[PDB]
DNA sequence: GAATAA
DNA sequence: GAATAA
DNA sequence: GAATAA
DNA sequence: GAATAA
DNA sequence: GAATAA
DNA sequence: GAATAA
């Protein structure tokens, strides 16, 4: 007969206990600007002109 | 993720089944694998007991019910089987050189292990596809032809092509005067590599060697669409080449890529910042 | 236009997954310009081409090395993305407009989901991966689309039409 | 019946993208074969039901 | 008087997005080994002695 | 189980990092084989094992 | 208000 | 949507 | 009417 | 399925 | 999912 | 236990 004592013990069934490459982290990206947003220029980005925000 | 369910490692395994299924590729248009259900099933564990005086060794091989066959899955690491010939692919000869389901350092193998009167059945469903599609008919006297899967790994040197990435986008030939752009989407299938092995256990000398009695059983669910009434050349449409390695080489690995990973189309939840 | 006066705040939010059927797109550092936010859009440049992964049903080729491939290949619902700015009221002055210079705080902040690697190498993991809709060329300067709506048509038949049929 | 989506009322030649031209031949053929395929046969997602071998 | 309209506009209140540096990440170590223990030996760490786990 | 330390923060700080903690014995552990005397000492056993350890 | 009145 | 999908 | 009788 | 989807 | 989808 | 404690 196979048989012993132990705590915390059981018959061993199938163990691979490396995810099969399923994680997910979680950032968010966190960028607070104070900015100036100046049409008073003749310089470049300073102008009557529309400024972009290129989301 | 080969297809020796035909048997090909020797041509004395055919049995009528075979037989039946190419007269079904004859007339058929095109097929699907509807399930793939494999049982192993071991009779005996044997290792060969090696009983060493100095200078000598005694040899018995002897049962070992206290140990059993190591069904292996490769789910952590990428891996392929080389395939070269028919034979090339069968269960027994067929090896990776320095490749063993026991490292002693990541153990990268989930294993399944049968003992002597146990079997290892695994159902694999080979139907993959979606949209009214079907695979080619095919008598799968060629090797480095693959099972129904949307896996989008394929070496460089042998492109399995459109049919295997999940939207298949292709060309069949209908003749030189017609074509049809056969495109379908389907759904992605992961095959592992899948290995039989033994306990790994240093003797004196080495590992102690083991070698299995079983019976495989590997039989296989195709729905063989069978021909129109009529002739439809332009009615492969719905049909798709498998995703058999087209190449000049010799030797072909066919790719087994362990898991698809799920992500989440769900935003957060518990996140602290408000927002 | 969306106008905000001081001590008010515009924030408003894009939803960046466009992406079905368990894919990412690549890894990416965004040290990158010329490189898009998520969407299907469908419009790019014959300079330069953002490639499937910027239409609606991606059919890409991922390398994986020299002798694999990964013909990764998704759909994806299509994003509009209209062309967004921050300017001033246009008032005639005496000389011309009137200047208006906005003491503002943007404030931008993206979720995202990195899905880390797997516990074991797997080149051949990229098959659900995509490459972002970054412009490929040449050019120094590129022109990044925005296409402003996507219509909405019917798959229903007609009612109320006055011809019997 | 047509349903004929007419332009917006700003130009988007960018637009495109959900148009598709529509399946006409290209070529240089004077006589084109336009093709017809009878049928599209119905195959199943089902298991089978009513074998006889166990499994 | 100050007004203006938007979507997912709002008084402003208090925004520092930033958190006051409470974040947890949580990766579990994943270490099987297959081993060997093997007292046959009567090299160093092969004995009839006790191998030891320094948990 | 009372910590009292100093971490340096560079040179010109200092942090006087002082918690309690629930105190743990933590024992040795072993894998060791039955000891069994054979005609000539101990019988000799090598376990095949994986450990696995998570963390 | 099969001959198109949303 | 034992192989980490908060 | 695990050995395929829709 | 204020940015026209009868 | 009279034009064969067990 | 707007300043991320799953």
């Amino acid at each position: 007969t196979k048989e012993g004592y132990g705590k915390h013990i059981t018959s061993m069934h199938v163990r691979n206990i490396f995810n099969q490459g399923n994680q997910v982290i979680r950032n968010i990206v966190k960028q607070q600007r104070y900015e100036l947003l100046d049409f008073t220029g003749t310089e470049a980005g300073t102008t009557n002109l529309p400024k972009i925000i290129p989301y | 993720q080969c297809i020796w369910w035909r048997g090909l490692q020797n041509a004395a395994n055919v049995n009528q089944t075979i037989n039946n299924m190419i007269a079904l590729n004859t007339i058929s248009y095109g097929v699907r694998f509807l399930k793939a259900k494999l049982c192993i099933e071991v009779y005996a564990v044997t290792r060969k007991r090696l009983i060493q005086t100095g200078a000598t060794s005694y040899y018995t091989d002897d049962f070992e019910q206290g140990q059993n066959l190591f069904i292996g899955w490769a789910d952590r690491k990428a891996e392929s089987i080389p395939i070269t010939t028919p034979a090339d692919l069968d269960e027994t000869k067929l090896t990776v050189a320095n490749t063993t389901l026991f490292d002693a350092n990541n153990d990268n193998i989930t294993k399944e292990e049968v003992p002597t009167r146990e079997k290892w059945c695994h159902t694999w469903d080979l139907d993959v596809l979606n949209h009214n599609y079907l695979w080619e008919p095919n008598n799968l006297d060629s090797q480095w032809t693959l099972i129904p899967g949307a896996q989008a790994v394929q070496p460089t040197a042998t492109p399995i092509g459109p049919t295997y990435q999940e939207i298949v986008i292709a060309t069949k030939a209908i003749g030189a005067n017609e074509s049809a752009l056969v495109t379908t989407i389907q759904d992605r299938r992961s095959y592992p590599r899948l290995m039989l092995s033994q306990p790994q256990i240093k003797d004196e000398t080495d590992t102690m060697k083991f070698k299995y009695q079983i019976r495989i059983s590997t039989e296989l669910e195709m729905e063989h669409h069978i021909k129109p009434d009529i002739a439809n050349p332009w009615l492969t449409r719905q049909t798709l080449p498998l995703p058999a390695l087209s190449g000049d080489g010799t030797t072909r690995y066919v790719p087994c890529v362990p898991y698809e990973t799920h992500v989440s189309q769900r935003n957060w939840n518990h996140v602290g910042e408000y927002l």
